[PDB]
């Protein structure tokens, strides 16, 4: 529906949508952008980003609402209305997975940009994990953890420690594999090593980049004094 | 109920 | 679209949109509701009353950050997506108008339901109003008017000075006095003896009634406090 | 800015 706007209108709308906190339209913005074919910036992901963590995250927050109701009450009606919400954020996944394979994740060709995707990639097939139910939630779950791990490796390779973006695909990934994997000392092994990790790398860092690592870092920390 | 990346 | 929905299964769904703060769906849900053709009762008025005053209320907000940017820069895309908003915020304020039109207004009997469904067609021309600069915005102005008015007669006469939809018209026909028709002097006098006259009938009430009329009365108070 | 009703 974007097609006919410029994709530098497109990119400011987004923003203008942000402002505005309304995350739908800045999703279809942000969609139609990419759909334009080129490459994002570093400012254009991060748009990107946002504005489907913000609509995928008010769909998690309702499920999980009807979803306690539903196991409570065990009428169709909480089951359907559970069935729709989760019919719903399963549509918004699969549109940004698909947005990631054709063709954001093989035009990344730079450490950046190509780790951001697969973090991207990892964490929409988890919000796909937490709703499975059925015969391919086995393979959705491997699907987000070869996503989660090939960034990881590619990371761990081209990025300092204190990456913000090395950073949160650590703590997504740990949160993976506590929540959807079963593996909670695995959970805990990682966040604790990529703390570690980048407290030894913070003495490189300018007050600016030392903000925006501890900032990702005390996530880190909250989730071991939750999970320990 | 633990926190992934956020703003 | 819920042509197909029983009734009750409507309503059940739109306290289970409530809880999961998905207010679109409310909304979705009580306009089906309303369209089966029956009276609504006080509950049901409630649950409608909820759905599209927060579905609106994040179209005004959003409509005002756009408003001050589009006046702060006072290219086409902060005006193109304010009226985008606008033009939306228009298409639910007109849903609501024609689902009092048609014909939950005609049917109201008793002072309780005419009296909501009156005050809820000056609260959405009052909407109207705020995002209107064309030919009809003095007609407009004054169809918030004309409504507000009649739901104050008919509360003067059938309904205690404390009764909350009594005090939450007058409440409301305060802000429009100020912010829509530019008399300060009206909504303050307004404020004060729809405050004055509550206080002196708080007597009479229960516990629990009483909770209801102050918590509204309250907000008379703020406002008063606001303009003097 | 003034307060209409509210929940
Ligand atoms: C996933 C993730 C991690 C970190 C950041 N970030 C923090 C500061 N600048 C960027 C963004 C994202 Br989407
Ligand atoms: C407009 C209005 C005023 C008051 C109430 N109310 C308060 C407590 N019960 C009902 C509802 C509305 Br929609
Ligand atoms: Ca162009
Ligand atoms: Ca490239
Ligand atoms: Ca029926
Ligand atoms: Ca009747
Ligand atoms: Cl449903
Ligand atoms: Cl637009």
């Amino acid at each position: 529906a974007m097609g006919s706007m410029e994709r530098a209108s497109l990119i400011q709308k987004a923003k203008l949508a942000e402002q505005a906190e309304r995350y739908e339209d800045m999703a279809a913005f942000m969609k139609g952008a990419v759909e334009k074919g080129e490459e994002l910036s570093c400012e254009e992901r991060n748009l990107l980003s946002v504005a489907y963590k913000n609509v995928v995250g008010g769909q998690r927050a309702a499920w999980r609402v009807l979803s306690s109701i539903e196991q409570k009450s065990n009428g169709p009606e909480v089951r359907e209305y559970r069935e729709k919400v989760e019919t719903e954020l399963q549509g918004v996944c699969d549109t940004v997975l698909g947005l990631l394979d054709s063709h954001l994740i093989k035009e990344a060709g730079d450490a950046e940009s190509r780790v951001f995707y697969l973090k991207m990639k990892g964490d929409y097939y988890r919000y796909l994990a937490e709703v499975a139910t059925g015969d391919d939630k086995k393979r959705i779950i491997d699907s987000a953890r070869s996503a989660y791990q090939e960034a990881m490796d590619i990371s761990k390779k081209e990025m300092p420690p204190t990456n913000p973006i090395r950073l949160g695909l650590a703590l997504n990934f740990s949160v993976f594999h506590y929540e959807i994997a079963n593996s909670p000392e695995e959970a805990i092994s990682l966040a604790k090593t990529t703390f570690d990790e980048a407290m030894a790398d913070l003495h490189t860092l300018s007050e600016d980049s030392y903000k925006d690592s501890t900032l990702i870092m005390q996530l880190l920390r909250d989730n071991l004094t939750l999970w320990t | 109920r633990p926190s992934s990346w956020r703003q």
